[PDB]
């Protein structure tokens, strides 16, 4: 009808209330654009808020079918919980989302971790990275003979606005989607100008990329830059680059067979959404100086193994905030910057 | 007419992110509105000219990502001479690691990530409407150059040409 004509737009989750009349359609009179929490679960998450051993067991309890890789799932835990999404006054917004790229030999469970992060998040969209019918994930053009005109189709990234998206086989993805995510990273948004339209979209969509080398295998003695098969701008776009090695070693490889031959799922979802909705962390002077010292000490890596960018400054406190909201404290601590520096030492060296 | 992006943005700022990641077909149309603001197309559909004003803003990176001090800037920049010869202002925003100046950038990003407020300087940041009104009021002005500034302009141009004229 006339009344509710200005409250509908494509891409949003909606709940309509109408009458199923068949002259089959519904006469929609009420539209609402959009896990339950009890008072017993809040006592459990308040009981688990002050123990200083919570983070390691919560990172170890997400995937018991995958042996090892504790710091990678520590960053994946900090990745799926989120950031803060700070909106500046009379200026551009600030990126709160974090992005993770994972490389290594194709022998491990990188393709088995996406199914776990797709089935255990709040909302997640996974794509293969190659095979999109449109121009990519974000959109596509179509012709309709009903109106005799051209309409817009929204393939992916525009659907999930606050959740996470997962792209496996990142090296097979073409340059058009690379130019689009070049905009995606810095933007935490996207822009499109096409025959008859110009616009910009802003839906939160933290990316989880999984790639493979072009040589098939990789070892420590080879250089760590050409094995990646990606440009330096994409290395600067992604925040944490995790390298997983699989050289055959008789000491470590003895217990994988008995481990795979041998806290829960509905609790961490409620934990992540209560941290996302209630507590926003702020900075302190105890965690500014140690991250200033860490950034100035690394800006070492430029002469030894990896480039340092301006953005990385932002990503070095995003993670801290993350840890500070994993413990759901109202402000940050020095140990959050320390565990972010430990994650940096594991993912950089 | 269904222009790429140069036709819905007629009188304003047209920006390009990742300028060296484009192709020759994009460059031949960008240089044509950069020199003369009047794209002309003569194909089996039409032979017509579309006129628009676009203060081309471009953001680019070099060949190896960052700069190179052992390389010349004509070899560091992959763009041809006619492209940057038309470009009057090129900004070499190069980062240099330091001990004192890097702390202010770190203090500023931790201050804007701590809260949305800007630093406590004795100045207040103006909202978009007031300087938008100032730009719209200043755009109707038509300044005329004098003769005392003319004799400085021609002497500086002669000295700049001789200094630039390897």
């Amino acid at each position: 009808d006339d009344d509710l004509v200005d409250k509908t737009k494509p891409g949003d989750r909606v709940n309509v209330v109408g009458v199923f009349k068949s002259l089959t359609l519904i006469l929609g009179n009420t539209v609402y654009p959009l896990q339950m929490l009890t008072d017993f679960d809040i006592r459990n998450i308040n009981k688990l808020s002050k123990k200083k051993d919570i983070f390691d067991i919560l990172s170890q309890s997400l995937a018991p079918s995958i042996y090892g890789h504790d710091h990678i799932k520590k960053a994946i835990l900090l990745m799926l919980m989120g950031g803060v999404e700070k909106n500046l006054e009379n200026g551009s917004h600030l990126r709160g989302d974090i992005n993770i790229l994972m490389v290594g030999d194709p022998s491990t469970a990188k393709s088995q971790l996406l199914r776990f992060v797709l089935n255990t998040a709040s909302l997640a969209i996974a794509t293969t990275g190659r095979g999109s019918s449109g121009v990519g994930l974000t959109a596509a053009v179509t012709t309709d003979r009903e109106t005799g005109e051209r309409r817009l189709e929204a393939g992916a990234m525009v659907l999930a606005d606050r959740g996470v998206v997962c792209i496996d086989e990142f090296d097979k993805m073409t340059d058009v989607d690379r130019v689009a995510i070049h905009e995606v990273m810095e933007q935490q948004t996207v822009t499109i100008a096409k025959a008859g339209i110009h616009t910009t979209l802003n839906a939160r969509c933290s990316v989880i990329a999984a790639a493979n080398p072009v040589f098939g295998q990789y070892d420590v003695n080879r250089d760590p830059h050409q094995n990646i098969a990606l440009p330096d701008s994409l290395l600067s776009r992604f925040d944490l680059l995790f390298v997983v090695t699989d050289d055959i070693n008789e000491i470590r490889d003895r217990s994988i067979s008995e481990h795979v031959l041998r806290v829960t799922i509905p609790f961490l979802r409620k934990y992540v959404q209560y941290a996302k909705e209630r507590v926003i962390p702020q900075l302190t002077q105890e965690a500014i100086n140690v991250i200033v010292k860490n950034y100035t000490d690394l800006r070492d890596d430029n002469t030894k193994k990896s480039p340092i960018t301006a953005r990385t400054l932002e990503t070095l406190i995003r993670l801290a905030t993350a840890h500070a909201k994993v413990r759901l404290s109202k402000t940050v601590n020095k140990v959050d910057a320390k565990v972010a520096a430990n994650l940096l030492r594991f993912a950089l060296l | 007419l269904e222009g790429g992006a140069l036709v819905l943005a007629d009188n304003g700022i047209c920006c390009i992110d990742e300028f060296d990641k484009m192709d020759e077909s994009d460059r031949t149309a960008i240089h044509e509105v950069m020199e003369q603001q009047t794209i002309s197309i003569s194909k089996a559909g039409i032979n017509t000219t579309l006129n628009a004003r676009t203060s081309i803003l471009a953001a680019a990176n070099p060949l190896y990502g960052r700069y190179n001090p052992r390389l010349s800037p004509l070899d560091n920049i992959n763009l041809p001479a006619a492209l940057l010869s038309r470009f009057d202002i090129l900004f070499l925003m190069l980062d240099i690691p330091s001990r004192d100046d890097d702390e202010k950038l770190a203090e500023h990003v931790t201050y804007v990530h701590m809260h949305n407020k800007q630093p406590d300087l004795d100045f207040t940041p103006v909202e978009p409407s007031k300087m938008r009104e100032y730009i719209a009021y200043a755009k109707t002005k038509r300044p005329v150059m004098s003769e005392a500034v003319n004799d400085y302009v021609v002497q500086a141009y002669i000295r700049l040409r001789q200094d630039s004229k390897d």
